[PDB]
């Protein structure tokens, strides 16, 4: 399964704080996609790796029906620590966090895991998390935060058929729910649905701390952003809060080499010490 | 404390039917009162623990039915010759000793364990008032370390009273005559239990008595083994 | 006291008030802290064990203490910061029928370790002997039920004792306790605390379009402009209170004593009368 | 100890509220109770666990632990209501601290009799007797709150209906020796180390309760008691 790679040319915004702001343009400091980069492409043509899960990611599920509901995360994997399903069945969304060693490929009933153990915390939230040419787009931004999840989605319907690739265009994310369980995190794995009786493909990303600049609508949705580590004419409009930077010469941050090497050169040391003939002794002492 | 009657000799064996009443209860909670033979001599000799169910020896003393507040032992028809003294055990409230009753002589004439585990002894003779001194029990049989044991004493005269109690592993509670004064501690754990006087108050001179088991919740445990004791004879 | 249950309750709002009103309790000795005060601190997950206990044993139920039941069914360590509830079921759980139903583990090894469950049947060995099952002499039931009667009195009478511990791990705690909340008053200079966020100032009518996600509003400042109300789903303006300079016109302390008052940035009705720019 | 008011006033028709300040370590970890006693009879219990009142006692009063104080409520009071009001709390060091009294004035079936008492020699003194009559004394348990004339009241000596571990105040420690017996229902208090400051009555009061009323911290309360004996020793 050759891992191939796509474009992130404007996705990956989500709102970073849960307050009201109207024509206005904020900078913001956390975790977000850099615009521009690689995204894995794989295609659930079967594909299920078990993915670092470093600090977010920004899953996206495209199907048609039902191929892809669910995902699961965790550092050890092995009875060790907990879990966490985010299984989307049929108006069912329960969230376990519950410790035991399901399997070693859960596909998808009670045939995911095989055991159970003193769950911790269970979510039991109604609502469950989830044409011609006309797909349906859907992404999830996960964090590691030790206060809760940070869980994000955005869904919308695509306009042309062309092959599979995250389309052009900016689109942000809204919070649904937090869990206030906090368990290490370090790795995941994405359940998708077998009806055996291409077809779908998974997109995941990886989150970095940037900085951002978010232009606010008038009714309270962010337009656009802009990253200020992409090119050379962003951090003008980083360090001058605006959208449409005037003709000339602006000031930027410092340009400055790091090192990549240490010397600790110290003097010659000839003698030592004499206490080596001391120690050497047939007859140290009474 | 108990009520008793001091002494039953008349009709010997057809209408003493000894008791033992001042309970103005119904026994607590678990309904087991003891009656126990002390002959003069040798140990005291379990005769009965439950209302009925009488457990291996005589078959001629049987019945004891909880009449009203008391039970009532039928001891008609057992025998006409005997000289011992009958105890009787309640009130098995948490954490309450002295147990026992008075000395009541069912004397029906007046006149006319050994090899079961082990039965072994310090033998104070003249003990120094005071100091410290240790009485073991050793078991070669019954392990001397999982069952629960007690301690009690007995003074010419007067009758027998909760003076020790310890649990399995984790309980060194001690009766209300010594009210700390008394140390329990368990000697090694495959080899047999001992205790200590620790300074005496000159009313430690009765004899003692290392049993297997408890008196007021007895157990079963199998059989009910008793052990001989000495004489203190403090010399305060 | 052998199967005791340990529910792990969260994500709620404990009233422990209302815990005062539901059963006639007979005991409600908290170790920890104050009932009042607990209403007001927050916790993880509270742990429920429950048991059957006599009327003698309660005093057995505490922070440290041996005895039949203390050191052979449920112990606590000396660190409980919950409470010791308990109550007489004198009424349902007593009938003349025979009650081999309950035990209470009278035979036992060793003190078992602090908040432990030990869920077994097994035949109780006392040494010197291998026993792979049997009743006679040398290895007997460790298990002994009650016997609980109806036409008893207090002290041997079934108690339900239910103990409430509480633990703080490396985690965010969800039980806090269940907030208090006044009436909504209408524009006027006030203090206002809703949900975190404190303040002083006017609560007015706004227009703002807030999104079914965001609660709080600020503006190129720091400060809140706009929040909405977290029980009634309402959007209310916070304008800060009035407040401004405060000038003394004066044609001098040589022809006259009388003065002028100029009032900045108030509009003749949030102090002749004139309003000027 | 206990801060109450110590002579109140009030008017007909309205109602009052008589309160009760204590700290966290009587009133906030246990339960207050309030005494009513008339002058000249013996007293009784007005309400208990402030939430309940006895068969005995009408919806004219009512109680409250708001906080860390009691409060309390008697809605259209009349003359009958002009009596003596105590409250009282059992302290986590072991003790049972009475109130002082509040002197709301307004101008517009078992026995439990004891006796025992008499002017003896002081330093020495006798025994305390009490009686009953079937009431099941092994379910219950009993107190000696003493009254000196005109002065208020306090707790002595506390036995339970097990008969165990038993309990005194801070200044009758030691000195004092509580127990019952097998027979009838009855009590008996030997006193020592007579120091002439124990002009008192010495009630002999009946409980609800079977244990002391440390493990037991939210039913216990006072039964109806009992008309004392007037023991005045005067040295
Ligand atoms: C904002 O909301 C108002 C009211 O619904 C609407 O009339 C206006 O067109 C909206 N504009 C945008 C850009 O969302
Ligand atoms: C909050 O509770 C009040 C009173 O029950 C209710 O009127 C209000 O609708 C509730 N919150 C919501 C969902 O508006
Ligand atoms: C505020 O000042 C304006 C000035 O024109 C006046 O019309 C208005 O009545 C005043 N009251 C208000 C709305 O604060």
């Amino acid at each position: 399964l050759p891992p191939a790679y796509t474009n992130s040319f404007t996705r990956g915004v989500y709102y970073p704080d849960k307050v009201f702001r109207s024509s206005v343009l904020h900078s913001t400091q956390d975790l977000f996609l850099p615009f521009f980069s690689n995204v894995t492409w794989f295609h659930v043509i079967f594909d299920n790796p078990v993915l670092p899960f470093n600090d977010g990611v920004y899953f996206a599920s495209i199907e048609k029906s039902n191929i892809i509901r669910g995902w699961i995360f965790g550092t050890t994997l092995d009875s060790k620590t907990q879990s966490l399903l985010i299984v989307n069945n049929a108006t069912n969304v329960v969230i376990k966090v519950c410790e035991f060693q399901f399997c070693n490929d859960p596909f998808l009933e009670f045939r995911v895991y095989s055991s159970a153990n003193n769950c911790t915390f269970e979510y039991v939230s109604q609502p469950f998390l989830m044409q011609g040419n006309f797909k349906n787009l859907r992404e999830f931004v996960f964090k590691n935060i030790d206060g809760y999840f940070k869980i994000y989605s955005k869904h919308t319907p695509i306009i042309v058929r062309e092959p599979e690739d995250l389309p052009q265009g900016f689109s942000a994310l809204e919070p649904l729910v937090d869990l206030p369980i906090g368990i290490n995190i370090t790795r995941f794995q994405t359940l998708l649905a077998l009806h055996r009786s291409g077809a779908a493909a998974y997109y995941v990303g990886y989150l970095q701390p940037r900085t951002f600049l978010l232009k606010y609508n008038e009714n309270g949705t962010i337009t656009d952003a802009v990253d200020c580590a992409l090119d050379p004419l962003s951090e003008t409009k980083c360090t001058l809060k605006s959208f449409t930077v005037e003709k000339g010469i602006y000031q930027t941050s410092n340009f400055r080499v790091q090192p990549t090497e240490s010397i600790v050169r110290f003097p010659n040391i000839t003698n030592l010490c004499p206490f080596d003939e001391v120690f050497n002794a047939t007859r140290f002492a009474s | 404390v108990l009520t008793q009657p001091p002494s039953a000799s008349g009709s010997p064996g057809q209408s003493v039917t000894i008791s033992c009443t001042g309970t103005s209860s119904d026994f607590g909670g678990y309904n087991s009162v003891s009656w126990y033979q002390q002959h003069p001599g040798k140990a005291p000799k379990l005769m009965i623990y439950e209302v009925s169910k009488r457990p291996s020896g005589v078959p001629d003393r049987f019945s004891g039915s909880k009449s009203g507040n008391t039970a009532s032992l039928t001891v008609s028809g057992l025998q006409a010759e005997d000289e011992a003294d009958y105890y009787c055990s309640s009130y098995a409230g948490s954490n309450n000793f002295d147990v026992f009753g008075t000395g009541t002589k069912v004397t029906v004439l007046g006149g006319g364990g050994g090899s079961e585990v082990q039965l072994v002894e310090s033998g104070g003779g003249l003990i120094q008032p005071g100091g410290s001194l240790r009485l073991s029990c050793a078991a070669s049989g019954f392990t001397v370390s999982s069952n629960y044991m007690s301690w009690v004493r007995q003074a010419p005269g007067k009758g027998l009273e909760w003076v020790s109690v310890i649990y399995s592993g984790g309980s060194t509670y001690y009766a209300d005559s010594v009210k700390g004064r008394f140390t329990i501690s368990r000697d090694n754990s495959e080899n047999t239990l001992y205790l200590q006087m620790n300074s005496l108050r000159a009313e430690d001179t009765a004899v003692y008595y290392c049993a297997r088991g408890e008196i007021q919740p007895y157990y079963y445990y199998g059989m009910d083994v008793w052990g001989q004791g000495t004489t203190v004879t403090v010399s305060s | 006291v052998y199967a005791w249950n340990r529910k792990r309750i969260s994500n709620c709002v404990a009233d422990y008030s209302v815990l005062y009103n539901l059963a006639p309790f007979f005991t409600f000795k908290c170790y920890g802290v104050s009932p009042t005060k607990l209403n007001d601190l927050c916790f993880t997950n509270v742990y429920a064990d429950s048991f059957v206990i006599r009327g003698d044993e309660v005093r057995q139920i505490a922070p440290g203490q041996t005895g039949n039941i203390a050191d052979y069914n449920y112990k606590l360590p000396d660190d409980f910061t919950g409470c010791v509830i308990a109550w007489n079921s004198n009424k349902l759980d007593s009938k003349v029928s025979g009650n081999y139903n309950y035990l209470y583990r009278l035979f036992r090894k060793s003190n078992l370790k602090p908040f432990e469950r030990d869920i077994s049947t097994e035949i109780y060995q006392a040494g010197n002997k291998p026993c792979n099952g049997v009743a006679g002499f040398n290895c007997y039931f460790p298990l002994r039920s009650y016997s609980f009667r109806p036409t008893y009195g207090v002290g041997h009478q079934p108690y339900r004792v239910v103990v409430l511990s509480f633990e703080l791990l490396h985690a965010p705690a969800t039980v806090c306790g269940p907030k208090k909340s006044t009436n909504l008053v209408k524009n006027k200079c006030v203090n206002f605390n809703f949900n975190g966020l404190k303040g002083t100032g006017v609560l007015t009518e706004s227009n703002k379009k807030f999104l079914p996600f965001q609660q709080f509003g600020r503006d190129i400042a720091d400060t809140t402009d706009a929040v909405r109300d977290p029980q009634t789903l309402e959007i209310l303006d916070i304008t800060p209170c009035s407040f401004g300079g405060v000038s003394v016109i004066t044609p001098g302390t040589n022809t006259s004593n009388q003065v002028a008052v100029l009032y900045q940035g108030v509009n003749c009705t949030e102090v002749n009368v004139f309003q000027t720019r | 100890v206990l801060t109450q008011p110590p002579s109140a006033s009030g008017t007909p028709g309205q109602r009052v509220t008589i309160s009760c300040s204590g700290s966290s370590s009587n009133i906030g970890s246990n339960t207050v109770n309030w005494y009513q006693q008339l002058p000249g009879t013996a007293p009784k219990l007005l309400i208990y666990s402030n939430n309940q009142r006895p068969s005995g006692v009408p919806d004219r009063f009512s109680g409250s632990k708001s906080g860390t104080s009691a409060s309390l409520a008697i809605s259209g009071l009349q003359s009958e209501d002009e009596a003596d009001y105590y409250c009282a709390a059992w302290d986590d060091s072991l003790n049972w601290v009475f109130g002082g009294g509040t002197k709301l004035t307004v101008l517009g079936e078992v026995q439990l009799v004891e006796s025992g008492g008499g002017v003896v020699q002081p330093g020495g003194s006798l025994r305390l007797s009490c009686a009953a009559s079937g009431f099941r004394f092994d379910d219950h348990a009993m107190h000696w709150v003493r009254q000196a004339p005109g002065k208020g009241l306090e707790w002595v000596s506390v036995i339970s209906g097990d008969g165990g571990s038993t309990y005194y105040a801070d200044s009758v420690k030691g000195r004092f020796s509580i127990s019952r017996d097998d027979s009838k229902n009855s009590l008996y208090l030997q006193m020592n180390s007579l120091r002439t400051e124990d002009t008192a009555l010495y009630y002999c009061a009946k409980d609800r309760s079977y244990g002391p009323p440390d493990v037991f911290n939210y039913e216990y309360g006072m039964d109806v008691w009992g008309q004392g004996t007037t023991v005045t020793v005067s040295s």
